């Protein structure tokens, strides 16, 4: 259904913006699976840290909970109305696609909580409380790096995925197509040619007589 | 005047074909993907048409039932089958609902079960306009009830695993021979139907 | 740009006692809702941790990070392992008593296929 | 009947268009990967390299019977479900798998 | 003048690249995916559509005018914002617009 | 000698075309794509050739014209454009430079300004040498001071909106008469090359 | 020997493996972006631009030799580190940097 005299001239176009959209696509792919495997090892090695600095401050939070002899949660439940540490959402992306970062404030005017000065657990209980956010904070920075590391391996199969389907559908049907309309022309072109020559011989033998 | 035209080089841009397929008013086309699965012959909706089937919907319709909403309904399905194919293809099929694949597996069921009519007997390859508007009506039956039964809320494999013998029973119809029921109106697409729609309600909750 | 400053927790009662004296998370006033589900050792139930991290992962947009114990996601290994997407992101660390185990992380199972 | 089984043309039949629906699930699955790989596609993809990797072998001189092929051939066909198979006849399926 | 609407011809300028750009667009988002299209491309394809299934949508023995084309024609065109259109003038695109 | 060519076969492989092409000495562009899009009469940065340019040039010299300046910058930033819209349309949009968008942006404007002719524009009776070559000034100054703003430190969203008006006013510039305030110079270039230092000061503080 | 420069065919692929990889690096630098783009694909950018139109850029009516054009081509491959040079001998290297 293509067109038989000059169609290859657009296919040629087609074919090589195609085999420099695969080759981008092959390349971005390979930076991207190439940044996603030290992110994972980095998102590893942090859940790791993360995990063993959350099992300390988790030990230390129920050794201070169970030394204190009462309900430190439904009091720090129910004292807890508003949000001391939050977090910043920022866009820093150094990839292909854009990254997700979080950066850590607390607020000044939020002080500690009112949940001290029940004699020897109050002390205990800030103190519990200080460290608990200390270590809450390098663990929201240690964990901050999943939403960028879960969007580079979200991305790193859709350009693997559109690269090798393109890369394996864009050559063939042109390829093909502008083989079989060379040939055509060529036989167009013969099949003129072959009947040209019987048309001159006939006024060569005639034009040979005057 | 029926009369059958293959290419002399390989192609179809011949004189003898698209002289003979522009003179003519139908048109029978041939797929190559769809006759290497022994499926003689291969009749797509995008390489197919007529226009004398609505003048013959009118007599169909009269001594018969309603083929020409099934026709257009399974042009229809077999049109967004054919674009959803090639992008369940070359995107993939993280791309795509559940409603698609119900229509993809029904127009691949209905174009496998409809598209072989050689078969190993006398039974599978002479088939009734009653036993293929029966056998379209509940393809097209069962395709609807679970496009809305889907939209309420369910999953694609819950719901395709779900049917079982269900969609089967359908397509095991072409191997009974067209001598069953009355003369020639098979009475197991009444009971599928009621089975279909009786599945439909338990496929939603 | 920043849309969420509130971090939810989904832990035991030490580590979510923990997290909520540093102030990670708080209790809204527009609903009286809290932004953490305190898990009880024997206490409650799958349906409610799964409500709560259903609630907590697409019926609320101020959260940031979603946090999760390997305990705790074990039973919501199903919800946890369906949920992909990075709004809110999702981080599997280990639980109090419990050591790190690869089995438990959700996006070490995706991330390991075609790697 | 009497030089080749009677059910030979079905299974060659199911074997032909199951050879296709697995090359086409092989090349749909080679693009696609494992992210969005269908059901039907593992299986047609196992049988078409267990049918090519079996059946297409064989040596320049060692003989083989349609009989024995036929019996190979249903078994490697066997993998596939009962709703998948719907250009057979039901005698022949529930004879033989 | 007289017979016709003076924007009916400025009109098609658009309405021809709009036709192109949702051809286009919706040639892209089968052969890239729905990942690499763009804002334009989104209301192209709806432009497309809606143009292709509304202006060549009508009978065959229903007469039709210039002015309920260029009226009919005239709604599908507002899908997008007046920033977005080049081929008409602003004086006699905001007298019909 | 102006001849135009016709198609004779083949978009560019035809007889006449080719045997007229070799013999002929100013070639200019067509866009095929644009040409069905209602932007005639269109040309084509990649395909032409001139040889009276640098004869030309010498008369250029002497009459103090500064259009083969602005038409290289002009004819590299539509070359660029291209290649911009190419592989922001193949690769995705996802991620690009200010320097790629102000200059798509100034091949907008120049496109709108240059390319819409013929019932695109009130005046089109006249069109002098002064004109031409003063208005791709204003386009050329506003690509070089933008790039030249985002080079020294600028986000793109503030250059954009710190430009305002004056892209409107460049843009709708070509409506306007050149026998307002001289008899071969506009006001608004005067104009524009004062506002454009304040618009480029603006832009990058 | 005698009639022609030493380092003018390590200059020449130099400049050529410098030209691919400014291109491809100019190529990948729209899709990577400005603020994502590494420092090869900027540091051949660079060299690209300014060998585009340092090396190719000539007079209508100024002749220049090989020996100018190798000594224009070294200054342009100057900006590249002696780490990063690995198509030339280190002596030919060394003195002419």
């Amino acid at each position: 259904v293509f067109p038989t005299r000059m169609t290859l001239g657009l296919m040629k176009t087609k074919l090589k913006g195609a085999n420099q959209g695969y080759s981008l696509l092959k390349r971005k792919s390979e930076a991207l699976t190439k940044r996603f495997r030290d992110i994972t090892k980095r998102i590893d090695d942090a859940k790791q840290k993360m995990g063993r600095v959350m099992q300390t401050a988790a030990f230390s939070l129920a050794e201070v909970s169970y030394a204190t002899g009462e309900n430190i949660g439904y009091q720090v439940q129910e004292s807890v109305s508003t949000a001391r540490f939050k977090v910043r959402a920022r866009q820093e992306n150094v990839s292909g696609v854009y990254l997700s970062q979080f950066e850590s404030y607390i607020d000044p005017e939020i002080n500690d909580f009112r949940l001290t000065g029940l004699g020897r657990g109050g002390q205990q209980v800030q103190r519990a409380k200080e460290i608990y956010s200390r270590a809450v904070e390098t663990l929201v920075e240690l964990a901050s790096l999943q939403t960028a590391f879960i969007i580079l391996d979200e991305v790193i199969k859709v350009t693997n995925r559109r690269v090798n389907a393109i890369e394996h559908v864009i050559i063939p049907r042109t390829e093909n197509t502008i083989a079989y309309i060379n040939s055509e022309l060529d036989e167009l072109d013969r099949e003129e040619f072959y009947r040209l020559k019987k048309v001159q011989e006939k006024k060569q033998n005639e034009t040979a007589k005057l | 005047i029926v009369a059958a035209v293959s290419p002399a080089g390989g192609d179809f841009s011949d004189p003898v074909t698209t002289a003979t397929l522009g003179i003519t008013q139908v048109f029978w086309g041939l797929d190559k993907k769809l006759a290497q699965r022994k499926h003689f012959p291969s009749i797509n909706t995008s390489v197919s048409y007529s226009k004398y089937t609505n003048v013959l919907n009118k007599f169909y319709d009269s001594n018969y039932p309603e083929f020409p909403v099934l026709r257009d309904r399974m042009k229809e399905i077999l049109s967004n089958a054919e674009e959803l194919e090639q992008v369940v293809q070359l995107v993939g099929k993280s791309a795509l609902s559940d409603s698609d694949k119900i229509t993809l597996d029904v127009a691949t069921l209905i174009k496998e079960d409809f598209l072989q009519q050689n078969g190993y007997s006398t039974y599978d390859a002479f088939c009734p306009i009653w036993k293929t508007f029966d056998m379209m009506r509940a393809f097209i039956s069962y395709h609807d009830e679970a496009q809305k039964a889907v939209a309420n809320g369910a999953n694609w494999s819950k719901l395709a695993d779900s049917t079982g013998d269900v969609k089967h029973a359908v397509s095991s119809s072409k191997f009974f021979e067209p001598s069953r029921g009355e003369k020639e109106v098979h009475g197991e697409f009444e009971k599928l139907l009621s089975t279909m729609q009786e599945r439909f309600a338990e496929s939603t909750d | 740009a920043e849309k969420r400053t509130l971090i939810a927790v989904i832990a035991d009662e030490d580590t979510t006692t923990g997290l909520l004296l540093a102030g990670i998370g708080q209790i809204t006033p527009e609903t009286q809702e809290k932004n953490f589900f305190v898990y009880q050792e024997g206490k409650t139930t799958k349906e409610e941790i799964t409500d709560k991290f259903n609630h907590f992962t697409e019926e609320r947009d101020d959260i940031a990070i979603l946090l999760i114990n390997q305990h705790i996601a074990e039973n919501i290994r199903a919800r946890v392992d369906s949920f992909t997407n990075a709004f809110p992101a999702i981080l599997e660390i280990p639980s109090k008593d419990h050591p790190y185990d690869p089995e438990k992380d959700s996006v070490l199972k995706r991330v390991r296929k075609l790697f | 009947e009497g030089m080749t089984r009677k059910d030979h043309g079905d299974v060659s039949n199911q074997l032909y268009a199951k050879y296709a629906i697995g090359k086409d699930a092989a090349a749909m699955k080679a693009v696609v990967g494992e992210e969005a790989l269908s059901i039907e596609d593992k299986l047609s993809l196992e049988f078409l390299e267990k049918f090519e990797k079996t059946f297409i072998t064989q040596g320049a001189y060692e003989d083989r019977t349609v009989f024995e092929s036929l019996d190979q051939a249903w078994s490697l066909l066997r993998i596939y479900p009962k709703e998948m198979l719907n250009r057979i006849s039901p005698k022949i399926l529930d004879e033989f798998y």
